[PDB]
């Protein structure tokens, strides 16, 4: 005896209001008691009023008893469970016994694991995208618009479109209202986004 | 002592009280809740006397009722949420 | 709640008992129920004192045609599926007992 | 777990429909043994609100 | 939470267990009636006291408000269709609500008649009373209740009538006037309900009058002076008047 | 990544100095309770261990920390001993940040965008907090006592009102200057450990999610959450085992489960409770750690860039 | 270098991506003044409107309570009249009408400013629906759990004020009104006696906010097809939601506010240990856990429905209104919509 | 099968079976039973 691991004794044992009343150590295997039958006094009286005239039931007047928990599930014992499980090779016949107490009876263990099994969709998608960068590295990064004429001329042509805007063309088709104002302004050395392009500002070269 | 059979003083877990927690008005206080909890029984003040008013001298009939509730509450403490009125209740919703 | 009267139940089956007629009021049954109750129990045997589990339902005890009293009792079954059926060895609802193998000796 | 049937999966009878009634029955008692009757419940729900500000009537 | 003190939650905490402590489900009750004259009993060991058709004797397809409500979706369905109001599309839609309200009241109203009590039998010992009655489809509910639960209404219907001096029979025995009952717990298709409200029609015979003052007044009826009358008259799903 | 720091800036020897006092001050003075909590766990726990299962297993800081408050002494009693802690965490971010600054001035590569590895790094941060953590012992053995004085039995306290006063009935009352030094070892240890197993870890995971989400706000506090909880992982057993030397009473039968050194701890703690023993209070060690180094960085931060833009550098360079 | 931890700063080279909207770019509108400043607003309105309901709605109990309930409406117009000239009327206006702005302050407003400040750089779809809302899910989580208890203080000392109204004159504290109580007790009782088991306070505004905000982004979005493309009534719809949203946070969240009835309220057992040992987080997960719903869903209207709900709407309202919900929504195929123009038209 | 002997070397061939150190071959290396 250790009263380390009595309730009752050592106040740092958090008890689980959950699971008053069922104690999981001192199940049968296979399960053999009983702790449930006829229950009265609660809302029928238990006494006999049938014909007497005096007496009338109340059952709103439900007095408050103890809470019943629900039967928590059996727990492994991990030494007795693997020592019923082992079986000595060259020197056990191949037979079940009689008794019915050899049934391998499935108890529950511990439930870190079941964590990492309800968040195994958030894992397995970070694993295939975040973690292998599928599609690709920029797909899940903030996007950027690439600097002022960069990488080159022909896929940027930031300065062409900007004189195309400025020229006579330019304010021309603008004013027709197919094609949208000018979003960027080439201040000196850089391109600005106006606010009203909903873009962020191009990264910095370094 | 080292034996475990027996639980001793030196592993007692008990931080020594020094004063009321939340103060000595609130210790007097708590003491005088305990002494006269359902003694002291303090009523919002209401005006006893008002012309148009009819005084709450008995309890009304279900028919002055306004609404109609759709739960119900059986007499051993079961809430009741599907009952015959939300069965007719229903019916113009399902219909739509 | 409206328990209907213990000699009204045993007048309409003449052979019941008080004691079982006051059980039958106390349990939970519309009155016409509670002596539809009473009428299948007394015709039949079965003990209305018998608190139903997973193991067995009801039991009741009847005399063969050769005089001597033996009880029957109702298992508790299934819907074609053994996997729902619950297999217990206590009088008790709950589905406590988890078997690897469902026949051990085969 | 708790099966639905009880042990009953089909009331065939009515005398299997009287089992039924008694044990699911009793198995609500049992359930509910432990929260409050529909007076109290009422009463607590009713007279919830305690924030006055002139008392003393 | 609780570290705030509340005088008016603290009474109601010492309330709800005073009470709780104190009363039980068994009470005690000194409202014990005793007919003069011997009941004789059903072969079910019940006494009728009750009998009425309220389908029959009530108006159900012409009733007003009703005949009001439902007059007027033609004006709506009209109204939507020609939009002689010159409305926007969601304006001209928002008239086809009320097709679809309008005839809730009416329901609501079939099935009120459904609470109309048809039969009324008192069980042995005079604790129990049995209401049976039928909706406009022909569905039939039978519900017990104990004496105890029963609290009748003014004539005007508008409060609660004195238990004990309440003038709600003639001379001869039949009711004066509509009579209502309100029932503080019904227990109705095994779903129980607080405080419905149910009705005895003017046009129906009364039984027992002594019996039938007794249940409307909650006293428990003393059926010690019984006879049991062996009349196998009544057959299950009997036919009836009440269609 | 062996040219992806930006050093453009170091602040001198004296700024280093007085940011980090004036930012460890206002930081050890925000998150002391929860060291609090953790210590008389601690205390609480030792000779038992953890003997809830499953979910329920280990101390509730929040329970610890009601029935601390429930003694009546309000918030203020929280902070028993703060004098003392202030005072021995001064002390050694003042030589830890001086030889640590001393040694990277020393060895520093020349070039602006090149830092130390991470390894060479670890190895100057871990001897510098070691040196402080020997130096500054005997603060941290008093603030230890003043905290564990509540829990332990009234006969076991030892009545301290103070750093000084601390010191000097440890030092008249045992005898000699070497019993200031109690658990020394076990002080250096945690510093050690604690100094190495956190800069790794958040620059790992801030790179990694930098390179997944680009550049982003989040990801500092991220990479933060991530180091504290590993240098938690790889701290709290010394922690554990260093608060057990100090609470050790200088009576044997005033002591619970007395020992002999760090080793003999060790073995007790193991035989008496199992390894999972080492963990307990891991909570409050967690949320300790990361609300300090979240309030630390982030006043650092502001101030640094406050200073870069003052002095001129590039927005990249910052 | 300062401590033992180092926050290492690094620099990193130029990427891009094909398109640079759909994203995470922060709203030029999105800063600390402007969003508090919203925030502020729409709480405080909200929380004002909300309280003076609240404080109606109990007058108008408490007059039925000791008079019959009107019978028709000239007797609900005079009950109307009566209950306006109650002094408890007007003193619980007054005392309200300052939590109100309390409140609103520094629990709504907090709520509004961390959201926005969480969610304003998610942008939509051009000509489409905001596909991958699930990235909004770990921002409106964040903002819950910061701005949860920010509201459990105000409460308690609300709490504390009408419960001291109370007492006897020897134990009444005597505060003049809720600021001059919410100013005093915390130096009286001290700070923790008002986050002292605030378990359910907190879970509840947790509740509140994350399935009222999140819950009502994603449906003004996802249910727009029913004003783009069947013509109906924007505000209607809008409405509409904002009412199903605050139905969905007032279920969601009564039944963790329920844990105050059956831990202190509910009667004891004499001679047994108290079911939930007093731990109203042990309560919550035995609610959690419960097998039927309406035993701790019973008094979800009479309780918490009207308390609650109508601020929740009215905040939803307002916010939609100032512009706390509005994301930014570019032509992924403009100019600054994709960095390939070359492909917009072929 | 680590500081614990639950099988039996002598009724065991050979107790190379299973990781152990706690077992010996009653029959050794070297070890040959001849007539
Ligand atoms: C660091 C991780 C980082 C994050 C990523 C993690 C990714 C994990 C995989 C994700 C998907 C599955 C997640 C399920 C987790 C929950 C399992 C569960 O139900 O609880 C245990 C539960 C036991 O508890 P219980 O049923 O509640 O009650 C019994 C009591 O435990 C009492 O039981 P007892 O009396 O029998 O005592 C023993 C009990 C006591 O110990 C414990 O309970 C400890 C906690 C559980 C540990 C589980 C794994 C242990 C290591 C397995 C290694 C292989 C076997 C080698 C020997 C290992 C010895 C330790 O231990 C067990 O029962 C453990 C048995 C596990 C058997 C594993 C092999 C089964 C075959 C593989 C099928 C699945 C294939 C998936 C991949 C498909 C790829 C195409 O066992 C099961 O139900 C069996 C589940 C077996 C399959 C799933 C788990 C194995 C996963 C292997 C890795 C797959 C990786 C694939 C992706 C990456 C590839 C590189
Ligand atoms: C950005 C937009 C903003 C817009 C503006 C917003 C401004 C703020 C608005 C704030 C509103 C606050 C409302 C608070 C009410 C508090 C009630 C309360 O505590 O009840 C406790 C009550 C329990 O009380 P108890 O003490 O246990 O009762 C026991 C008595 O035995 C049993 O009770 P009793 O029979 O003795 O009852 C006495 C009766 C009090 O006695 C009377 O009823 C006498 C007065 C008779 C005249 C009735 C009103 C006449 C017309 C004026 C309407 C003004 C309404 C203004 C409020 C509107 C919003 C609610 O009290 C009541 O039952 C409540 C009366 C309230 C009026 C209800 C009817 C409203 C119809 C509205 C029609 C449209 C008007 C349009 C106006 C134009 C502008 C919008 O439990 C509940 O909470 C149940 C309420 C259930 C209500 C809904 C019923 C139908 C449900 C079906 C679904 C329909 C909705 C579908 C979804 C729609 C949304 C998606
Ligand atoms: C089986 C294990 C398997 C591996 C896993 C490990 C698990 C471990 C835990 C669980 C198992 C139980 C433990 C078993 C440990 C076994 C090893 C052992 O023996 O270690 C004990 C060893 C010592 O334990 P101990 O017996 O308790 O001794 C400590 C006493 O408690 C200290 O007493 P104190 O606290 O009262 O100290 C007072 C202070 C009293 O102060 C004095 O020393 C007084 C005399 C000197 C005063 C002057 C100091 C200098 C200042 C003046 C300078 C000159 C003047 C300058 C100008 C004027 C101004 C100042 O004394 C000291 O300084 C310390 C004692 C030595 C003093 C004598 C002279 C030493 C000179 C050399 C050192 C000099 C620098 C020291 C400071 C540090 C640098 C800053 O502990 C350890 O090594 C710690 C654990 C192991 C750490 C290494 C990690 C290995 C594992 C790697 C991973 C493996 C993974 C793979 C698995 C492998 C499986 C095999
Ligand atoms: C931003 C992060 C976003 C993350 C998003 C993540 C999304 C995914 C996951 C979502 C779910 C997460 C769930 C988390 C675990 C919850 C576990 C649980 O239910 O049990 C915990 C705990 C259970 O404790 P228990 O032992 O069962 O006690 C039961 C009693 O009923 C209740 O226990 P009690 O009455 O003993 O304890 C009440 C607690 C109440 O504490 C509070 O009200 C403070 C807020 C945190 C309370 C959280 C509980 C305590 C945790 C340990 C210590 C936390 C330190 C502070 C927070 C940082 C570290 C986490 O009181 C204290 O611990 C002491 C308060 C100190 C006195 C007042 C002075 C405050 C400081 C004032 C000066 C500094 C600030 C102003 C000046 C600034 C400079 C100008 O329950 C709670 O306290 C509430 C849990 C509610 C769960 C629903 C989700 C809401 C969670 C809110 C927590 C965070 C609030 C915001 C602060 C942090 C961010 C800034
Ligand atoms: C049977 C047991 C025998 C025990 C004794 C004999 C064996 C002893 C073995 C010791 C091993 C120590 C390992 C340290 C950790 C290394 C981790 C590692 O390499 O991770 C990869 C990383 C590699 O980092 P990196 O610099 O290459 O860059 C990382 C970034 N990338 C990947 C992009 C390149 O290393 C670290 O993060 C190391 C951090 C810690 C460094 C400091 C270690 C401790 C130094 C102590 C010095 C002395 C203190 C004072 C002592 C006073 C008393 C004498
Ligand atoms: C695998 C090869 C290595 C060699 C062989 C293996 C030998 C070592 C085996 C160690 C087993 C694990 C021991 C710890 C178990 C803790 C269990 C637990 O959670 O207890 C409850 C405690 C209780 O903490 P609490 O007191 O805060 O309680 C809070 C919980 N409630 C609210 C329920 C009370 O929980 C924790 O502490 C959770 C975190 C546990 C983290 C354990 C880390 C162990 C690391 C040991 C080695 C050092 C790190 C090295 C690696 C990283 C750095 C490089
Ligand atoms: C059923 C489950 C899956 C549900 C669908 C998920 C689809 C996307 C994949 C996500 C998988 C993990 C779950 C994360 C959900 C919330 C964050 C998210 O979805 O990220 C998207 C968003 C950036 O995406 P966005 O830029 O908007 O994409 C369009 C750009 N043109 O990013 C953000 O908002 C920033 C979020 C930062 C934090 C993310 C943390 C994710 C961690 C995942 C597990 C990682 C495990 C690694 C294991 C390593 C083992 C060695
Ligand atoms: C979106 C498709 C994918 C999602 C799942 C779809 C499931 C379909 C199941 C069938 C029943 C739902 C009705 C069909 C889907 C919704 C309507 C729709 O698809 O939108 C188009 C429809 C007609 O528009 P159309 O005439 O084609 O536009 C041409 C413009 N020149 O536009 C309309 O007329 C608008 C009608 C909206 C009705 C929405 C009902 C379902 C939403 C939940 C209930 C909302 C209740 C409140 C509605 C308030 C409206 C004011």
């Amino acid at each position: 005896y250790d009263w380390r691991d009595d309730p009752k004794v050592n106040k740092d044992i958090e008890e689980d209001i959950r699971d008053r009343g069922w104690h999981p150590e001192t199940y049968d295997f296979p399960y053999t008691k009983k702790h449930d039958d006829w229950v009265f006094d609660v809302t029928m009286p238990s006494q006999n009023y049938q014909t007497d005239l005096t007496v009338n039931i109340h059952p709103e007047n439900k007095k408050m008893h103890v809470m019943k928990q629900v039967m928590r599930q059996s727990y492994w014992d991990a030494e007795h469970d693997m020592a019923h499980e082992y079986d000595y090779e060259s020197e056990d016949l191949d037979f079940q016994c009689e008794s019915f107490k050899s049934q391998h009876f499935r108890k529950k263990g511990p439930i870190s694991q079941y964590l990492i099994l309800g968040l195994l969709p958030i894992l397995y998608f970070g694993t295939e995208f975040f973690y292998n960068h599928y599609p690709d590295e920029d797909y899940w990064r903030v996007a950027h618009p690439p600097p002022l004429d960069y990488p080159d001329t022909d896929d940027t042509d930031d300065t062409e479109t900007f004189k195309d805007y400025k020229s006579f063309t330019g304010r021309r088709m603008v004013d027709t209202g197919i094609v949208d104002p000018l979003w960027y302004d080439i201040r000196e050395g850089k391109k600005v986004y106006y606010d009203w392009a909903g873009v962020n500002q191009p990264m910095e070269d370094i | 002592q080292l034996d475990f059979s027996h639980f001793d003083k030196a592993f007692e877990n008990k931080y020594d009280i020094v004063a009321p927690e939340f103060g000595d008005l609130h210790q007097k206080r708590a003491e005088f809740i305990a002494k006269n909890q359902g003694t002291y029984r303090p009523v919002p003040l209401v005006p006893n006397n008002i012309k148009g008013l009819i005084p709450k001298t008995c309890r009304l009939p279900a028919t002055r009722n306004w609404y109609r509730r759709t739960s119900s509450f059986e007499r051993n403490g079961f809430f009741n949420i599907h009952t015959p009125v939300l069965n007719t209740k229903m019916i113009p919703w399902l219909l739509f | 709640y409206c328990q209907m009267d213990p000699e009204e139940i045993m007048r309409r089956v003449p052979g019941i008992t008080r004691k079982e007629a006051e059980f039958i009021t106390k349990l939970g049954l519309s009155p016409q129920e509670q002596v539809d109750f009473a009428y299948i129990a007394y015709n039949i045997g079965l003990d209305i004192f018998y608190f139903t589990n997973q193991m067995f339902v009801a039991r009741q005890v009847v005399t063969n045609s050769k005089g001597e009293k033996v009880e029957v009792l109702w298992n508790a079954q299934c819907y074609e599926d053994i996997a729902q059926l619950n297999v217990g060895f206590a009088p008790v609802l709950e589905s406590v007992d988890y078997h690897w193998e469902i026949f051990l000796w085969a | 777990s708790t099966s639905t049937t009880l042990g009953l999966p089909r009331w065939y009878k009515r005398i299997s429909y009287y089992i039924f009634k008694i044990r699911y029955l009793q198995h609500t008692k049992s359930k509910m043994n432990g929260i409050p009757g529909s007076t109290v419940r009422l009463m607590l729900i009713n007279r919830h609100f305690v924030e006055y500000e002139v008392y003393e009537k | 939470l609780n570290h705030v003190q509340n005088m008016l939650e603290e009474n109601l905490k010492y309330d709800a267990q005073k009470y709780n402590d104190e009363v039980a489900v068994i009470q005690k009750t000194s409202r014990i009636y005793k007919p003069t004259y011997t009941i004789e009993f059903n072969r079910e060991g019940e006494v009728l006291v009750y009998s009425a058709d309220p389908i029959k004797n009530s108006v159900v397809y012409f009733k007003y408000p009703y005949v009001l409500y439902e007059a007027a979706i033609p004006l709506f369905i009209w109204a939507w269709i020609y939009n002689p109001l010159e409305l926007s599309k969601n304006a001209v839609n928002s008239l086809l609500i009320y097709p679809n309200i309008a005839w809730i009241p009416r329901m609501w109203y079939w099935r009120s008649l459904q609470y109309k009590i048809q039969k009324m039998y008192l069980l042995r010992g005079g604790k129990v009373a049995k209401i049976e009655t039928q909706s406009l489809a022909g569905d039939r509910f039978t519900s017990w209740v104990e004496t105890y639960q029963f609290h009748p209404l003014t004539q005007d219907q508008k409060n609660f009538d004195n238990q004990d001096n309440a003038e709600f029979l003639e001379d001869e025995g039949q009711l004066k006037y509509e009579l209502g009952v309100q029932l503080d717990n019904l227990q109705e298709m095994g779903t129980t309900s607080q405080d419905i409200v149910i009705n005895f029609m003017k046009e129906g015979t009364v039984h027992h009058p002594e019996l039938f003052e007794a249940i409307v007044k909650g006293y428990n009826i003393d059926t010690s002076d019984y006879v049991i009358n062996t009349a196998n008259n009544l057959r299950a799903r009997e036919g009836n008047h009440n269609h | 990544m062996n040219y992806s720091y930006k050093r453009y800036w170091e602040p001198s020897t004296a700024e280093v100095i007085g940011l980090s006092l004036s930012v460890n001050t206002i930081s050890a003075a925000l998150t002391y309770p929860i060291e609090f909590v953790k210590v008389r766990s601690q205390i609480r726990t030792e000779g038992v261990g953890i003997r809830s299962k499953n979910l329920y297993m280990g101390i509730n800081p929040n329970k610890v920390f009601r029935e601390i408050h429930a003694t009546g002494n309000g918030l203020r009693g929280f902070y028993q001993g703060f004098e003392s802690h202030l005072i021995g965490r001064l002390s050694y971010l003042f030589i830890r940040n001086l030889t640590y600054k001393i040694i990277y001035d020393r060895t520093k590569p020349v070039k602006a965008h090149n830092d130390l590895s991470h390894r060479e790094k670890g190895v100057i941060a871990g001897f510098a907090g070691g040196l402080a953590a020997f130096l500054t012992s005997p603060a941290d053995l008093v603030n230890t006592r003043t905290i564990a004085e509540g829990g332990k039995p009234k006969e076991w306290r030892w009545g301290y009102k103070g750093l000084m006063d601390g010191i000097n009935k440890i030092a008249a009352t045992e005898g000699g200057n070497a019993a200031l030094f109690r658990g020394s070892y076990a002080n250096v240890l945690r510093a050690v450990i604690l100094n190495i197993s956190l800069t790794g870890p958040f620059d790992y995971l801030n790179e990694k999610i930098w390179i997944t989400f680009g550049d982003m706000t989040w990801n500092k506090y991220a990479a933060l959450l991530w180091a504290s909880f590993w240098g938690s992982v790889a701290t709290l057993p010394f922690d554990n085992i260093r608060t057990r030397l100090y609470a050790q009473n200088a009576d044997p039968t005033k002591n619970r489960l007395t020992y002999s050194g760090w080793a003999d701890a060790a073995k007790k703690l193991i035989q008496h409770e199992g390894i999972s023993g080492f963990y307990v209070g891991f909570y409050a060690f967690y949320i300790r750690t990361f609300l300090y180094a979240w309030t630390t960085v982030f006043i650092t931060d502001k101030i640094t860039s406050d200073w870069k833009r003052k002095a001129g550098l590039k927005e990249w360079q910052i | 270098m300062f401590f033992e931890l180092e926050d290492i700063k690094r620099r990193h080279s130029l990427y891009w991506d094909i398109y640079n909207v759909q994203g995470w770019v922060r709203r030029p509108d999105s800063t600390l003044y402007n969003n508090v400043k919203r925030g502020v607003t729409a709480g405080v309105v909200a929380s004002l409107v909300q309280e003076n309901i609240t404080a109606l709605v109990e007058n108008c109990k408490l007059l039925a309570t000791k008079y019959e309930k009107p019978q028709n409406l000239r007797q609900a117009a005079t009950f109307m009249k009566e209950v306006f000239k109650l002094e408890n009327y007007r003193k619980a206006v007054w005392n309200r009408s300052q939590y109100a702005l309390c409140i609103g302050t520094f629990d709504i407003g907090a709520r509004l400013a961390t959201f926005r400040w969480l969610n304003n750089g998610w942008q939509r779809v051009f000509a489409g629906f905001e596909f991958n809302f699930v990235r909004k899910i770990p921002t409106t989580m964040l903002a819950a759990l910061f701005t949860a208890p920010f509201s459990v203080p105000f409460e308690l000392a609300r709490m504390a004020y009408y419960g001291d109204k109370t007492f006897p004159k020897e134990l009444q504290r005597g505060y003049s009104s809720y600021l001059s109580a919410l100013a005093r007790i915390p130096f009286e009782e001290g700070p923790y006696f008002l986050f002292k088991n605030s378990f359910p306070l907190i879970i509840r505004n947790f509740f509140q906010t994350f399935t009222l905000f999140y819950t009502y982004d994603f449906l003004k979005d996802k249910a727009s097809f029913a004003w783009r493309v069947g013509e109906q009534n924007e505000y209607a719809c809008k409405m509409i939601i904002a009412g199903i949203s605050t139905y969905l946070a007032a279920v969601f969240s009564y039944p963790w506010m329920v844990t105050r009835e059956m831990v202190d309220f509910w009667p004891k057992v004499p001679g047994a240990p108290c079911t939930f040992n007093g731990n109203y987080r042990k309560a919550a997960v035995w609610i959690w856990y419960h097998e039927f719903s309406g035993n701790y869903f019973a008094g979800f209207f009479t309780k918490y429905f009207w308390k609650a709900s109508p601020g929740m709407f009215l905040t939803l309202m307002l916010a939609d209104k100032v512009g706390l919900f509005d994301q930014t929504t570019v032509d992924n195929f403009g100019g600054a919509g994709n960095n390939s123009w070359e492909d917009t038209f072929v | 099968c680590i500081y614990q002997a639950y099988q039996n070397p002598l009724r065991h061939i050979n107790t190379g079976h299973n990781p152990n150190n706690v077992y010996e071959d009653i029959v050794m290396l070297g070890d040959y039973p001849v007539q």
